[PDB]
């Protein structure tokens, strides 16, 4: 497929690791009175196991001649689920985690004691400010164009 | 103005011909560089009004597209047919030579004068039937070279996006698959394959 | 042969001389 | 009582209720959704 | 002056030991030397120069001489591929007899060295044959470095000695660089190969004696004159072709074949030859650009002053570069480092991809050492770039006459450029060490599919433009239909496409996720060490710590504990600082090579492919297990010729450490111990007889920082060349 | 084809471009452009020796002042474009369309 | 011996005198501040260059500057 | 009448070795005796690095700023 790696779905190396690491598991498992504890244990370490590879098979992962999943970043449609997606996600979240803090250093600058509440957290402050991360985008993107994000002549 | 609503640039009054007012970037901020803007405006219009009918007219008799009418060249033993007639000098290096000598000539004489009006509008020999008569109405004709030209300008960037989305195509080609169906024959496919 | 007089010649004939005369270089006092 | 609860806003207290606040909802998510390369949902 | 150093009084005065040191170290810093002028300053850089290059004519006569002396030339000519080349004997008196068997190798007399600075097969290729011809190159290169001596010296007396008006006449000195140093050379050597080279290597032997009755084409010199290039073209060597005899020979001398010889593994010598000659009449017809006497061509100033954007957006531009630069010898030695490292690293990544020396290639050792070789060299040489670009904005900026021109924009914005430095630092440093651990963990759980592997999609799309099949991405070069494939179908690209997809050599190596994942940390150590030093080069003049620190100079201990404390303020501080992200990276560019080329050479590629994601893979796969040999060049059961790098391993390890001492220890701890230890010398009977000339002190701040960089750098370039070369010669593959 | 032909039709094409053509652009442009400089003055005023020009080649009888170096420089670039027309034409090369 | 200046930013508070281990400097009297005195440095070859006046000077940027120069017997604080 | 800025103005620092140069800071008194170099006393939200909030400049290293 992609970069000459062939699905996991399609792969031997794959299907071999798997098969590998569940007969390790069960190696294991011989050891242990099977009503016992160790043993449901490992047993629930294999389901785990079961579900991990035919999740990566079912949502399309290729693979390397190693048999495990690569990532394809480049941006192709297929697998978005890879990167952009994830990557959206994060900046969602790192952007209302910025925002939020920058909203709490406006909130605190004209105190008196500035450094006071930077050292003992204003907590009711803080929730009233949590929530404006949800709509961080549209709050930055209004003070870029108004001119209230970037200070000036610094 | 071209945009309604829309303060016009401080530098662009209206007075010039084909001047409504456009230049988001402010490229012609400097008054120096405005100047050699119109003039190369006015080759670009001048060069497209001379180029469409070219590239058109010969498609509309058998003679091949614009695009065919070059490949001659890329042959070794290429020889040029003007109406069908393989001309003598049509080999490659032969027009070349040709092309560069006197192309370079007559460009570079409009390199070496400054007046800087006659780099737009030089008349005299340019205009034996004296179309520079009313100023009015040769002020008039600079609205109507200025809109003819930027409308050819707009037809050749027609001409060559259309020749990348229909390899080996004719304007008046594309033109005729377009008639045949229109409403699934459209920029529409190529935008969206 | 060559060697066993060259080597000994600049391992440490040359670095006694060297040494000592930058020695004394460096101690002088005009 | 209000000075025990300036006491709890202080950086290192609030930081680790933040984080292990934060770490056992991680911890949570990883145990209902295991392993995970991608984003499956589309 | 009065005493040593004879060019510092002040440091002729100290009465302690600092003033041998800091005499050795000042030696070669002009600027700074008493009744300096710019005259002075010019002819003794000018003398330096002459010297300089007869050292470098007298060390490869050295080595041609050893060569041919000791060496295995001739015997190596005849089998190169089963012959290991002799670089000299050793002759050391404190081997046992154990030492004298097993260095004794190469098929020679007695205990010797293996070469692995590859001027076997550099030498065979460009004609020489014979140990005689050897000598003559030596006893020329010898003559070279005398005349160098002597121009050297003859510039220094009045009437020979230049006036500092002609060192500025910039625009005749890159005209006669560019088309006679640069174009000219090259034509000449387009010239050796046709006529020496080529024949050797199609079994003609050509020297002085007979190169006027040879000719080097049959048809030659009237074709060229007609125009008719082609001719020489015409008949390449055969595909089948063994190189030191007529056996496919052919007679072209100028070709574009575009791949290898198939025996030697390297460049054709005719595709060389054409490539000399053409990018010889390139650099003759553009060394005619500047005007010097004769009223025609370019005044660089007026260019300068030229190139100045409407809009402001670069302010003045770069109006008074000219004389910023022409006048400050740090901003043109900047200028010559940056450029020079920056084609030296393009050497390294050319010389192992496109080999250019017969038989080299099939040489591994050799191929691993030059590669190092010239990527620490190139290292060394960026950082150094930087210095003197910090040094010029201390001594020679002028700001008043850079007003608003690009270069004072640097200074007046060097916040962001230092912040973003730091922010893309911070980001590729975050994550590559981030997926790294990530799969360290995954592998330590059992779970090596729960990795995060990323394909360098990018690399291998530009790979798969070059024409590689391995990733199937039908692009140019890649696929049938493109312009690109067909435009040089007939020329280069048969055996271009041939070398590329040959699975054996090192062009275009396939890449894979751990090839990711280094080039990620390469990008760190680049930006790393790139903001250390731009923000040392920047804040060289002033910081809000020290506002006037232009007024201190480059290089001073620091600012006291003052104002929160101040050491390591000074630019100089900041080259110290980057000299270690620089020997990082390198041993991240290194080690990835090596690994790389070490796992090919023995078939074993997934080891590479799938050890290289996590960084226990690295320590294991690669030094752990590449040490086995090189540990045991001696033990209690014997010795190898491998203890030499056995012992150097150590030794590497042993000043490294050393240097630690220096770095972690500050002098006030050393100057009370010395004052105690002076105390004693005093009052031990019989001892004070004897009287030092130089009071004994602890070295300075910077003398240390200096001292143990020195001590980290080789211990560093010992320990891993020992590795290497003992890692790859011991296998040979 | 013929060396002579071509090198001959360049040279010629050059020379007389360069005399009645692009002489007036390229002297209005080398005087613009003026001579080299270091800090605000000539190289030889600055004391180079050997930077004052030589003012006796460039003397001409030509009367608009094409000289020695003219001749030069174009009879240079029209043997540069001959021999690029010449063994371009020898090639037998051919893009595949 | 290392270079000492005071430069007329000076406002006459003595600690660069008072931190000198020394005696380097001086209070010399002056028109130029409210405390009618200004610091001089007239014994620069005691000076040992420890940068202690430095440390104890309350202007932005600072009045006394220490320029490390020419090592002595005094400014190595050699007792021997 | 008096010279300098009028007293609690805020001041931009135009002294280029200064911890706060671009910044501004509020007017504590500007004293009037001429002779003094340095007569505007300019007090600043933040500490420099040697811990200190206030500071003396010449009447053309302040500007006024509303
Ligand atoms: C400059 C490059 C160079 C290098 C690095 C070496 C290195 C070495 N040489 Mg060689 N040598 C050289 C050039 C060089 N040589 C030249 C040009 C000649 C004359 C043809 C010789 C002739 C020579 C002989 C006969 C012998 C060596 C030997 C040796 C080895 C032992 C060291 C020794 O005996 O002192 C070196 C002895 C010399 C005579 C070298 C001086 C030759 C020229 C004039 C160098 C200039 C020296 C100058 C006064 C100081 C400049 C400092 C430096 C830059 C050279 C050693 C590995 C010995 C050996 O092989 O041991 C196994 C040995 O017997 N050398
Ligand atoms: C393994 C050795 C090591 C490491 C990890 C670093 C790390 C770093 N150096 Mg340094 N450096 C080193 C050796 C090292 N250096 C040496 C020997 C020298 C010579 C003295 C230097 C000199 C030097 C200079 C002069 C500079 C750096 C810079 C940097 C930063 C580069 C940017 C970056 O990579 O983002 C971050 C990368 C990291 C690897 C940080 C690792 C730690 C992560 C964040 C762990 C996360 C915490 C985790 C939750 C655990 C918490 C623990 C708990 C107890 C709280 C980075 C933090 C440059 C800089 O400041 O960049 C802006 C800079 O200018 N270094
Ligand atoms: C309000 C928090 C905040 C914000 C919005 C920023 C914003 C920024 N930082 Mg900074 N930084 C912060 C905190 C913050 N930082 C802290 C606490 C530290 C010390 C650990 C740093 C140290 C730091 C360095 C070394 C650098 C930046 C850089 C940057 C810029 C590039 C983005 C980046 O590299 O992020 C990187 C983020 C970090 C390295 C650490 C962030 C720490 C957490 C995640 C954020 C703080 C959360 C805070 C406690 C929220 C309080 C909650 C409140 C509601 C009560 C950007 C403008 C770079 C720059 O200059 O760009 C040009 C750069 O070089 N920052
Ligand atoms: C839709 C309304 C509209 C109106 C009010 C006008 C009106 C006018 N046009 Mg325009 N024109 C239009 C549409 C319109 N045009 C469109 C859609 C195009 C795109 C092809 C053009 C392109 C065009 C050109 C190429 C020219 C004009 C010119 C003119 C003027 C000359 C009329 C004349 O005969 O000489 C009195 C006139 C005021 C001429 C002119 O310069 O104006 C003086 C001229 O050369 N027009
Ligand atoms: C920048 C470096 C980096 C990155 C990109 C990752 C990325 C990832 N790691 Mg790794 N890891 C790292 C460093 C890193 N790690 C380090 C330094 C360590 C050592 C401490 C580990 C140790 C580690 C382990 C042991 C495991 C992972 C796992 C994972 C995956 C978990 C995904 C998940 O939690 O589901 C999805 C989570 C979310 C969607 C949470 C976001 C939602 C928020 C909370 C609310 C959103 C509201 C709207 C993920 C792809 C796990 C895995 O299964 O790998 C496949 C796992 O087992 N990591
Ligand atoms: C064409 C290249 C070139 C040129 C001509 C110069 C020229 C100069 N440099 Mg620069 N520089 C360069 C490259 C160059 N440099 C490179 C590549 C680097 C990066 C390493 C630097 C970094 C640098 C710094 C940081 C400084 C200079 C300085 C100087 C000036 C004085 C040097 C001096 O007198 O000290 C004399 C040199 C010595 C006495 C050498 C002794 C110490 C060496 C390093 C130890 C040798 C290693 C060891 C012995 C190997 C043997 C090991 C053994 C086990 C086999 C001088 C004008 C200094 C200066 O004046 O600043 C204004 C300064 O501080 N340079
Ligand atoms: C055609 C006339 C001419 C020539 C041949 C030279 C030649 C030279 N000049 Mg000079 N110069 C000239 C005219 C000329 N100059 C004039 C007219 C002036 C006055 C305006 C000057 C004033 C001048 C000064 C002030 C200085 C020089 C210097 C130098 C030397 C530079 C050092 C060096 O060896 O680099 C050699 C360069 C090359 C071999 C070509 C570039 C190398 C490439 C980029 C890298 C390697 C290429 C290739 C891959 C190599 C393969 C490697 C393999 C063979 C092992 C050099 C030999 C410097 C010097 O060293 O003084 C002695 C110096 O200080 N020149
Ligand atoms: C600077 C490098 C250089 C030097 C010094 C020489 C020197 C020489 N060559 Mg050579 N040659 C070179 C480069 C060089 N060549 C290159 C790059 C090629 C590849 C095209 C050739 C290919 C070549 C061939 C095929 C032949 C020579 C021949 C000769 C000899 C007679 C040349 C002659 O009189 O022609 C005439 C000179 C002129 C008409 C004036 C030229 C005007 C100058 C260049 C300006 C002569 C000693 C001939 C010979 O007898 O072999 C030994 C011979 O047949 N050369
Ligand atoms: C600080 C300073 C300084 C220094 C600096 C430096 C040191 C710099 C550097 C730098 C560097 C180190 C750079 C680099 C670069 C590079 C580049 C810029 C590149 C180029 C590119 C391109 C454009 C290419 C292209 C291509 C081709 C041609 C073909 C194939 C493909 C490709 C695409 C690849 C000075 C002295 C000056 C002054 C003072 C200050
Ligand atoms: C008297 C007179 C006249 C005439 C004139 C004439 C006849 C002229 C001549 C002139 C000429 C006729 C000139 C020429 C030429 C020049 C030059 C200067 C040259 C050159 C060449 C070169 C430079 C080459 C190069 C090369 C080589 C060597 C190798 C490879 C190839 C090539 C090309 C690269 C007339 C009537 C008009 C007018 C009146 C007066
Ligand atoms: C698509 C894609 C890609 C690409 C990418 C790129 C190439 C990019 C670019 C990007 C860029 C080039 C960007 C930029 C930037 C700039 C600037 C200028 C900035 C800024 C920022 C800011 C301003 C921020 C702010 C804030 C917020 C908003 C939140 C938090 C807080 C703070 C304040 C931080 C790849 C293939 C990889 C993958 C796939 C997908």
């Amino acid at each position: 497929d992609i970069a000459g790696l062939t699905p996991c779905k399609d792969s031997k190396q794959f299907a071999k690791r798997e098969k590998q690491s569940i007969k390790k598991l069960e190696s294991s498992l011989k050891l242990y009175a099977p009503d016992s504890a160790p043993a449901l244990a490992i047993n629930a370490t294999i389901e785990k196991t079961k579900r991990r590879f035919d999740n990566y098979g079912k949502q399309g992962l290729l693979c390397g001649a190693d048999g495990l999943p690569h990532l394809i970043v480049s941006g192709d449609q297929r697998h978005w689920g890879e990167f952009i997606t994830p990557g959206i996600l994060f900046l969602y979240i790192a952007g209302w985690i910025g925002w939020v803090g920058r909203s709490y250093l406006i909130a605190i600058r004209d105190d008196k004691k500035p450094t006071q509440k930077e050292i003992i957290i204003d907590v009711p402050l803080a929730t009233r400010l949590v929530f404006r991360g949800f709509s961080w985008p549209i709050a930055a993107y209004r003070e870029l164009l108004n001119g209230e994000l970037v200070a000036k002549d610094v | 103005d071209w945009m309604p609503g829309q303060p016009r640039p401080s530098y662009l009054d209206g007075s010039a011909p084909g001047d409504f007012g456009f230049d988001p970037l402010r490229l012609g901020e400097v008054p120096e560089n405005l100047e050699r803007f119109k003039e190369s405006e006015l080759i670009h219009c001048r060069w497209a009004m001379l180029a469409v009918p070219g590239i058109l007219v010969p498609e509309a008799l058998g003679l091949g597209n614009w695009v065919k009418a070059q490949e001659w060249a890329a042959l070794p033993g290429g020889q040029a047919t003007y109406l069908g007639n393989p001309v003598p000098w049509g080999t490659l290096p032969t027009i070349l030579v040709i092309e560069f000598l006197s192309i370079a000539f007559v460009e570079h004489q409009r390199s070496m004068e400054k007046d800087p009006e006659k780099k737009k509008y030089p008349g005299g020999a340019f205009d034996p039937l004296g179309y520079s008569k009313d100023p009015k109405k040769f002020h008039e004709y600079k609205i109507k070279e200025v809109k003819n030209g930027r409308l050819a300008l707009l037809a050749f960037v027609g001409i060559c996006v259309q020749q990348s989305a229909y390899p080996g195509t004719g304007p008046l080609e594309n033109l005729a698959t377009h008639l045949a169906d229109p409403w699934h024959n459209t920029i529409g496919n190529v935008l969206i394959p | 042969n060559l060697p066993s007089l060259f080597v000994p010649l600049v391992g440490l004939l040359f670095p006694a001389v060297a040494m000592a005369s930058l020695f004394l270089h460096v101690e002088k006092r005009l | 009582m209000r000075d025990l609860k300036t006491y709890l806003s202080v950086a290192p207290v609030a930081s680790t209720l933040w984080f292990a606040a934060l770490a056992g909802l991680l911890i949570e998510i990883n145990r209902f959704f295991p392993d995970a390369l991608t984003f499956p949902f589309f | 002056a009065l005493r040593f150093p004879r060019f510092s009084q002040g440091l002729a005065q100290d009465p302690t030991t600092r003033r041998i040191w800091f005499g050795i170290a000042t030696a070669h810093d002009f600027e700074s030397h008493d009744d300096i002028t710019e005259g002075r300053l010019y002819q003794n850089i000018f003398a330096s120069h002459f010297g300089q290059l007869a050292i470098i004519f007298l060390w490869t006569s050295g080595n041609l001489f050893h060569v041919a002396w000791q060496g295995n030339f001739e015997a190596w000519v005849q089998d190169p591929l089963h012959v290991r080349p002799i670089a000299h004997a050793i002759w050391d008196p404190h081997f046992g007899q154990p030492a004298v068997e097993a260095f004794t190798r190469g098929g020679a007399l007695g205990p010797v060295n293996i070469a692995y600075s590859g001027v076997y097969q550099w030498w065979y290729t460009i004609g020489l044959r014979t140990n005689e011809d050897l000598y003559t190159g030596a006893i020329f290169l010898l003559f070279l470095s005398f005349i160098s001596l002597l121009a050297g010296w003859l510039h220094l007396q009045p009437k020979w000695k230049p006036s500092v008006s002609w060192f500025k006449n910039a625009e005749s000195r890159l005209n006669h660089h560019l088309s006679g140093l640069f174009g000219v050379s090259s034509l000449a050597w387009a010239g050796h190969l046709v006529h020496v080279a080529i024949p050797g290597s199609r079994g003609e032997y050509v020297r002085w004696n007979n190169f006027l009755s040879v000719l080097p084409h049959p048809q030659g010199l009237g074709p060229l004159f007609t125009g008719q290039w082609n001719l020489y073209a015409q008949n390449p060597d055969s595909s089948n072709h063994l190189f030191s005899t007529s056996q496919g020979a052919g007679t072209a001398i100028l070709t574009l074949l575009g791949g290898f010889h198939p025996q030697t593994q390297s460049l054709w010598l005719t595709d060389m030859a054409h490539h000399h000659l053409a990018i010889a009449i390139l650099f003759l017809i553009g060394g005619h650009m500047y005007r010097t006497n004769f009223g025609i061509g370019h005044s660089i100033k007026y260019i300068l002053e030229a190139h100045i954007p409407p809009g402001g957006r670069l302010g003045r531009g770069h109006k008074g570069l000219y004389d910023t630069i022409n006048n400050s010898i740090h901003f043109q030695l900047g200028l010559a480092l940056a450029s020079l490292g920056v084609i030296t690293s393009l050497v390294a990544q050319h010389m192992y991809s496109l080999p250019a020396y017969a038989f080299i290639a099939q040489d591994f050792t050799t191929q691993a050492a030059l590669y190092t070789h010239h990527q620490y060299i190139a290292g060394f040489i960026m950082t150094g770039a930087f210095a003197h670009g910090a040094i010029f904005f201390i001594r020679d900026y002028n700001p008043e006459q850079n007003a608003d021109n690009v270069l004072a924009r640097m200074l007046e914005h060097k916040e962001a450029i230092i912040s973003h430095l730091s922010w893309a630092s911070l980001f590729l440093g975050f994550h590559t060490l981030g997926l790294y651990v990530h799969n360290d963990v995954m592998l330590a759980f059992g779970t090596p599919e729960k990795q995060i592997l990323i394909e360098p999609i990018f690399a291998q799309w530009i790979q798969s433009a070059h024409g590689k099949t391995s990733y199937g991405f039908d692009v140019l070069l890649s696929s049938t239909n493109s312009p690109a494939l067909n435009a040089g179908r007939s020329i280069w690209l048969p055996g271009w496409l041939n070398a590329i997809n040959e699975n054996s050599n090192s062009l275009f190596l396939t890449i894979g996720p751990g090839d990711f994942l280094v080039h990620h940390a390469i990008a760190l150590g680049l930006h790393t060490t790139t903001l250390i030093l731009v923000k040392g080069a920047l804040d060289a003049r002033g910081s809000k710590l020290m506002p006037d620190k232009k007024d201190f100079g480059y290089s001073f201990p620091c600012d006291g504990p003052g104002r929160g404390g101040t050491c390591d303020i000074s630019a100089w501080d900041a080259f110290y600082l980057a000299v270690f992200w620089m020997l990082n990276t390198i041993g991240w560019v290194t080690f990835y090579w090596h690994w790389k080329h070490i796992t090919l050479w023995q078939g074993n590629v997934s080891q590479f492919n799938e050890s290289s994601t996590y960084l226990m893979g690295w320590l294991r796969d690669y030094l752990w297990l590449n040490s086995s040999q090189l540990i045991n060049g001696y033990n209690p059961f014997g010795m190898n010729s491998l203890s030499v790098w056995a012992w150097m391993f150590l030794f590497g390890h042993l000043v490294w450490a050393t240097g630690f001492m220096f770095l972690i220890s500050w002098r006030g701890y050393w100057q009370e111990l010395i004052e105690t230890l002076a105390w004693a010398h005093e009052r031990t009977p019989l001892a004070n007889l004897i009287r030092w000339r130089d009071k004994p002190v602890a070295l300075s701040i910077v003398q240390a920082r200096l001292v143990g960089l020195v001590h980290f750098s080789v211990g560093y370039i010992f320990t891993y060349a020992a590795f290497l070369i003992a890692s790859t010669s011991g296998k040979f593959g | 084809l013929n060396p002579s032909l071509v090198i001959s039709l360049s040279t010629g094409l050059s020379l007389f471009l360069g005399r009645f053509v692009f002489f007036n652009f390229q002297r209005e442009n080398v005087a613009k452009q003026g001579l080299p400089e270091q800090n605000g003055v000539t190289h030889f005023e600055a004391g180079d020796t050997r930077a004052k020009e030589y003012v006796s080649l460039l003397k001409s009888n030509d009367p608009v002042g094409f000289n020695i170096v003219d001749v030069l420089a174009w009879g240079s670039i029209g043997h540069i474009v001959a021999y690029y027309i010449l063994a371009t034409s020898s090639n037998g090369y051919d893009p595949k369309f | 011996s290392h270079s000492v200046k005071i430069y007329d930013t000076c406002i006459g508070c003595t600690q660069c005198v008072r931190a000198c281990p020394t005696d380097v400097l001086e209070m010399i009297p002056w028109g130029g501040c409210k405390a009618k005195q200004i610091a001089s440095a007239p014994r620069t070859e005691d000076c040992v260059g420890c940068k202690r006046c430095e440390s104890a000077c309350p202007t932005d940027f600072l009045s006394v500057r220490v320029y490390l120069w020419h090592e002595t017997t005094r400014s190595m604080g050699l007792a021997y | 009448p008096p010279i300098g800025p009028k007293r609690g103005a805020k001041v931009k620092i135009l002294r280029q070795e200064s911890y706060w140069y671009k910044g501004t800071g509020s007017v504590v008194a500007v004293d009037q005796d001429p002779n003094t170099r340095y007569p505007v006393v300019v007090r600043f939200n933040k500490v420099n690095y040697a811990n200190v909030s206030t500071n003396n400049y010449a009447l053309d290293e302040v500007e006024e700023v509303k």
